[PDB]
């Protein structure tokens, strides 16, 4: 036999640690985990999950497994929870009441073909749009609503800007639309500086490289108003006000230089530095001011080996001998000049000094390089006695963290939405990236600006815009939504126009062509498609956004998993397949592989995939289409006569792409990052990415990027050609921004505290905060903090119920006091769902939108539309409120 | 009770925690989803300072004073937390007016008190503790029970309730000082961490080790000299169990932390001292911490010099498997 005593009764316990089936599971939430996980079944019931653990590990540095999160090993609870949409449901009272009637699909369908088919033949078929957000988290699901919109006419959504993840200053830059080290990379680092970054909260999978990295000799500083959970391991603290980050920065630099701490070669080989600048009109030097004929687009530096003027090579009217196929996420393809291009040889471009140079008309100009009038500017303004008094951190401190960063190398920079969510935070990053120039660690493995938000990076992209776009994305429409929201909602932003004129310079930007404006003609929005997005429940302006917008769409059509907050407003809701009931891909750019979902059960009750969804939509449309007289219609924008007949083979590719399967490999297939690799492999294992973006993919080592330029002296994809810190545009004059320096926080909200709301452990945005287990572990629903030095005067309780308002809205949460918080602020975990214990509002309420005019700009050389590459960040870190007690329900302690 | 074979053995490492309760749901998630069991969590993580879970437990009583088993209190449910519930049905999906709140009105919670921690701003301080039954070489639990329910399994030293032998005495729950044993008021029986003992007997780490996200968590059997645990506990000595003067002789151990920042004077410039204070510390493990620390400190300075150290390459784990038991399944 050989048991022991008790192991007959034991085989209680070995019993619920059993399953009979096990898939591959992911959570395709905006998470930037995209975590391996295991899916474990038992008699067709989903037990549980545990992340797979099966990454493949790198040589010398920790393996990327576990991964997982507290809300992903409850993941299944929205599967049989109460939040389930099972059956399409049709409002039957106000937006917004949560009374329906459950309908047939059928009817569902019908109802939005009817509705669709008739706005475009009655308005146009501009005035439907499909919002679905980060493409990474599930391609095949964001691809089934962008293809229907594809070739309906209907036009798409930005993500990456109106959240505020896109790196606004990163792309003005680079040229980029954005690019970041995977997280393995943090343990090559001897020095990181986390700002504005939170990862023990907001990083959950990847933080232990941090911890890890400082056990093996890094150190760590973290810059946060609050002694925030993630500063608890880190070797130092430093606290400024809110929004006063770039005074930090500027001072830095200035130490930096004045004690020559700089990599000169850096500065002159890969950076706009020593481009030189007309002291008489303060733009670039350009050929076309020497040379007859000669381009806007081309400029000078000092060569002081030959004491003669020289053009750099590789700007933007410098054109490579074979142009390249446009890249989506570049200015323009760089990558089609030769290796070498840009390497400074025997060049020695001047830094400091002042040049005289004949004009073509005759005219003798004195020019600087960009650095000599940068390098004044500092000493003058940015010492760090000046940031001191700014952003009250002590200028020995300053001065401290100025000469750590520039001597441990490498050293890098990690931010996130505490330094990304602000109206100037383009200028903000702008100065982060000046100082990783200065210290010369970018494209260096465990150095550069490292930048960390959503999960906007699918490195199989093009795989991607093959399936959603097919006739190409120059042929499809996009709004940019921070513009969109705006206008529609009809947003007060309480910036007077005479500090700036908002209207203005938005308004010039669209009928100058910089930025889209939809619907066109002035026409409403009518329809709205919403999925795999809360965009009601986080979007900023909220109050306008329900009392404006909200009311002049026709039809809200809502496809999801659960009741959110948009559904619980919307006209149609639809069930989609959970996760462990659908396939899918499912990327990140904190690491380099491929993560997936597949089915463990069918899709419960009568759920549908989304990729299915819009399939049977299109057959309703085609049926619709027929009734109505109406099966096709010219569309003079693209020259592009559509054919709503043939709408399903559309989706398709005449049946090839009839199934989800065969939509994910597509994808997987036409792209180069991801082509060799099959589903059937995805499901077995998480597979490496087999290239990536701007660096080589190397076997073994961390993902770093921008090493295409850095190393291999490609030219960057700006206007010239380098990183470049001189942006001398006319709305970068007039917002005071031509050069990095510190632009002071918007305080148009005339309320004493400022308003954080950052990202909580405890919820993935607005998904998770609802789950029953995850607020049984924090106090049973949203919480704002406060620090006791402003809560006790004001009479405000630990628990009590607190009110928080300015001109846009109002908000009633339960308080937290804590000690960390910096008095002066208040901290509310963004967007709780509005159902929740909440007695009024949310934290959208107390939020415009507002739009920073250089985000505005589109006709400088990298700087031009596109979505997500370029476009308004949604901000909203300027936001203040007043707070005071709520004294309707003051409950006792015990 | 005689001996065990082999004990099963954890290590807790404070320098990495990251207090994300992962370890708190994958195990609820494995054993506790069962009837009168949704109070109880097995394995949970409290901020410290706290008050922990269930509050103030560290004063409850229990263990042994001088080898005289002691008899502590038993925690009322309102200590443990009556666990929030909720009507989404109503507004969701049936009309009802009025915002989906928690029933009970909130007034306590297993993670109440969550990043509170004690000290006024700039030198606010708090971190993590993860805590679990202990399975203890002299377990209290065990000695109290009346009724021989509670045993120490004579393969890996794990402490389990026999769920036919109990007949809900709580004389267990009572003389537990970690206030570890949960009393079901369903069944009328206790409930309370078994070890993961199914999964150890596949030769597969505990969830709350498998399952850790921060990477913070070593287990094996003390007797293997090239487990993580015995190196953390026997070679280097930088692991240390929590209360060791409630007397059980824990097998759950806890490495201190030495990351942090230094306490802030009041010209904004640091002193030497670090934010988390040493006499928390000593409170929790008592005096050896210092040594401890001491020991941590000397070898992360190396690691900065760019010189070796096995010890903390054995913290930084750059593979699963130098931590733990294998976690695939
Ligand atoms: N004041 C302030 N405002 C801020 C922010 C702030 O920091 N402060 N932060 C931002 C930021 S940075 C972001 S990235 C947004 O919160 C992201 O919200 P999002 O709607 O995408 O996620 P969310 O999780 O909420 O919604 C995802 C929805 O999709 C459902 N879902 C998830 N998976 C699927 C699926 O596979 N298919 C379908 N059809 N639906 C699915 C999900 O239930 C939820 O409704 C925004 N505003
Ligand atoms: N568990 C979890 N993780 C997540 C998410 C989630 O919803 N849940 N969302 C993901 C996404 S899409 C986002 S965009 C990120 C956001 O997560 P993060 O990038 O970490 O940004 P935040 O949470 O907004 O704030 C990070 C820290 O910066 C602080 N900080 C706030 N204001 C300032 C400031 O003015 N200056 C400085 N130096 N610091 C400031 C905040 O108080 C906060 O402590 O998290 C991603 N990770
Ligand atoms: S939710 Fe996001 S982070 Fe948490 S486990 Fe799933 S994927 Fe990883
Ligand atoms: S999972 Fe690991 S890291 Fe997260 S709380 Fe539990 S022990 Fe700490
Ligand atoms: S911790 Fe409490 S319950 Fe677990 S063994 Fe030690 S005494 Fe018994
Ligand atoms: S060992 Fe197993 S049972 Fe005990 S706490 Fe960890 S997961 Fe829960
Ligand atoms: S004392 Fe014994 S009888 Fe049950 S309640 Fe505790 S195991
Ligand atoms: O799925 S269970 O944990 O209710
Ligand atoms: O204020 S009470 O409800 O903790
Ligand atoms: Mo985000
Ligand atoms: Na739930
Ligand atoms: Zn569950």
């Amino acid at each position: 036999s050989g048991a022991f005593e008790y192991s007959g009764w034991e085989n209680f316990h070995r019993t619920q640690w059993s399953w009979d089936k096990k898939t591959r599971g992911a959570h395709l939430v905006n998470c930037t985990g995209a975590c391996p996980h295991f899916v474990y079944s038992k008699d067709g019931v989903v037990m549980r999950e545990e992340q797979s653990k099966d990454i493949a590990p790198m040589p010398n540095i920790p393996e990327y497994n576990p991964r997982g999160c507290n809300k992903g090993e409850c993941g299944h609870d929205y599967m049989y929870g109460p939040h389930r949409i099972k059956y399409p449901l049709i409002r039957v009272g106000e937006r917004g009441e949560g009374k329906w009637r459950r309908a047939t699909w059928e009817e569902a369908l019908d109802m939005i073909a009817d509705k669709c088919v008739d706005t475009i033949k009655n308005h146009a078929p501009d005035c439907i749009s499909v919002y679905s957000p980060v493409p990474a988290v599930s391609p095949v699901s964001f691809s089934a609503g962008h293809r229907f919109a594809h070739y309906i006419g209907a036009h798409a959504h930005t993500f990456y800007d109106w959240y505020g993840d896109h790196p606004t200053g990163q792309t003005q830059t680079c040229g980029v639309q954005g690019d970041t080290c995977e997280t393995a990379d943090w343990f090559n680092s001897k020095y990181i500086i986390l700002w504005g970054s939170n990862p023990t909260q907001t990083r959950i999978p990847d933080a232990h490289f941090l911890s890890e990295a400082q056990l093996n000799g890094a150190k760590i500083v973290s810059i946060s108003p609050d002694y925030n959970s993630s500063t608890i391991k880190v070797d130092k603290w430093i606290h400024p006000q809110p929004g006063t980050d770039g005074a930090l920065a500027m001072a830095m630099a200035h130490v930096i230089i004045k004690e020559k701490l700089y990599d000169a070669h850096s500065l002159k080989e890969q950076t706009d530095l020593s481009y030189l600048v007309r002291s008489d009109t303060k733009r670039f030097l350009r050929e076309a001011d020497v040379v007859a004929g000669g381009s806007k687009d081309k400029f000078y530096f000092w060569n002081a080996k030959t004491g003669k003027p020289v053009i750099p090579k590789g700007s933007w009217g410098d054109q490579p001998e074979k142009k390249g196929s446009p890249v989506g996420f570049l200015g323009r393809n760089t990558f089609a000049f030769p290796k070498g291009y840009i390497d400074l040889g025997d060049l020695d471009p001047a830094l400091e000094g002042k040049f005289n140079m004949q004009l073509l008309d005759g005219k003798t100009v004195e020019v600087r390089p960009v650095f000599e009038i940068l390098k004044s500017r500092l000493m003058a303004d940015n010492t760090p006695e000046k940031a001191a008094k700014i952003t009250g951190v002590t200028a020995k401190a300053i001065t401290e963290l100025a000469r750590e960063f520039a001597t441990a190398k490498p050293s890098m920079i990690i931010c996130g939405g505490g330094t990304q969510h602000w109206y100037y935070s383009d200028v903000l990053l702008r100065a982060m990236h000046l100082l990783t120039a200065l210290t010369g660690t970018e494209g260096t493995n465990g150095g550069g600006m490292n930048h960390y938000i959503g999960q906007w990076k699918p490195a199989f992209v093009a795989g991607l815009v093959a399936l959603a776009f097919p006739e190409g994305v120059n042929k499809q429409r996009f709004c940019q939504t921070t513009i969109w929201t705006y206008i529609h909602a009809e947003v007060n932003d309480e910036i007077i126009s005479s500090d700036i004129d908002t209207e203005k310079y938005l308004r010039d930007s669209i009928t100058t062509g910089q930025m889209p404006n939809m619907p066109e003609q002035g026409r409403d929005p009518k329809v709205f498609f919403v999925y795999r997005g809360n965009w009601l429940n986080q979007a900023k302006g909220q109050k306008y956004v329900l009392e404006n917008l909200w009311p002049k769409l026709e039809l809200i059509v809502d496809i999801n998993i659960r009741m959110d907050s948009t559904a619980l407003y919307s006209d149609v809701v639809l069930p989609s397949a959970h996760w462990y009931e659908k396939l899918d891909l499912n990327v990140t750019s904190e690491h380099s592989y491929i993560n997936m979902t597949e089915p463990a059960i069918k899709p419960m009750w009568e759920s549908k995939t989304d990729w299915q969804i819009f399939l049977a939509l299109a057959k309703r449309v085609e049926m619709a289409a027929k009734r109505k007289k109406y099966e096709k219609f010219n569309d003079e924008k693209f020259k592009w006569v559509r054919d709503l007949s043939n709408l399903w083979n559309q989706m398709t590719m005449d049946g090839k792409l009839a199934e989800d399967e065969a939509a994910a490999q597509y994808i997987l297939d036409n792209a180069p990052q991801s082509k060799g690799i099959t589903i059937q492999m995805l499901r077995e294992k998480p597979q490496r990415f087999k290239s990536n973006w701007t660096s080589p993919l190397k076997e073994g080592v961390p993902y770093t990027p921008f090493q295409y330029f850095v190393v291999d002296k490609k030219p960057w994809p700006t206007l010239t050609g380098r990183q470049q810190f001189y942006l001398d545009h006319d709305t970068f004059f007039d917002m005071g921004v031509e050069l990095p320096t510190y632009k002071a926080p918007i305080d148009a909200d005339k309320y004493p505290f400022r308003f954080n709301s950052p990202h909580s452990r405890h919820s993935v945005h607005s998904t998770f905060k609802d789950n029953v287990l995850m607020l049984r572990l924090q106090r049973g629903g949203p919480s704002i903090e406060m620090s006791p030095l402003d809560a006790k005067p004001l009479g405000i309780k630990d628990n009590d119920w607190v009110e928080a308002w300015n001109n846009h809205g109002k908000v009633i949460c339960r308080v937290k006091i804590r000690n960390g918080e910096q008095r002066g602020r208040v901290s509310m975990w963004h967007c709780p769902e509005l159902y929740m214990d909440l007695l009024t509002g949310g934290s959208q309420s107390v939020c415009p939108v507002r739009i920073n005019p250089t985000n505005l700009v589109g006709n400088y050389g990298h700087l031009f539309f596109r979505p997500n590459y370029y476009g308004p960040a949604g901000s909203q870190r300027d936001v203040r409120v007043n707070v005071k007690r709520y004294i309707g329900a003051t409950p006792i302690s015990f | 009770m005689k001996a065990p074979r082999r004990q099963l053995t954890y290590v807790t490492d404070l320098n990495k925690c990251i207090g994300c309760q992962t370890c708190t749901v994958a195990c609820k998630k494995l054993w506790t989803t069962g009837p009168g069991q949704d109070f109880m969590y097995w394995r949970n993580v409290e901020t410290a300072p706290g008050l922990g879970y269930p509050r103030n437990w560290q004063t409850k009583g229990g263990g042994y004073k001088n080898g005289e088993l002691q008899k502590g209190k038993i925690p009322p449910m309102i200590d443990y937390g009556i666990p929030f519930e909720f009507d989404y049905a109503g507004r969701l999906f049936e009309g009802k007016p009025g915002r989906v709140r928690p029933s009970p009105t909130p007034r306590s919670a297993p993670n109440w008190d969550e990043d509170q921690g004690a000290g006024e701003y700039p030198n606010n301080s708090f971190f993590y503790l993860p805590r679990m039954c202990n399975h203890c070489t002299k377990p209290a639990c065990l000695e109290a029970c009346p009724n021989e329910a509670i045993y120490k399994r004579e393969q890996d030293g794990i402490v389990v309730i026999h769920q036919d032998k109990c007949k809900g005495a709580q004389a267990c729950v009572q003389s537990c000082p970690y206030a570890k044993p949960y009393f079901n008021p369903l069944t009328n029986k206790a409930n309370k961490c078994i070890g993961c003992f199914p999964r150890i007997e596949q030769g597969v780490a505990p969830a709350c080790v498998a399952q850790c996200v921060g990477r913070a968590m070593h287990v094996g059997f003390v007797d293997d000299v090239n487990s993580s645990v015995y190196k953390l506990i026997k070679q280097y000595k930088v692991a240390l169990p929590l209360h060791p003067e409630f007397g059980t002789e824990p097998n759950v151990f806890y490495v201190p932390p030495v990351l942090g920042p230094r306490i802030e004077m009041a010209n904004g410039e640091p002193s030497t001292d670090p934010k988390i204070p040493l006499a928390q510390l000593e409170g929790l493990f008592g005096k050896q911490v210092r040594d401890v620390l001491a020991i941590l400190q000397s070898e992360r300075e190396k690691k900065m010099k760019g010189l070796a150290s096995d010890l903390m390459d054995v913290l930084i784990g750059r593979r699963s498997t130098d931590m733990m038991i294998s976690p695939l399944t």
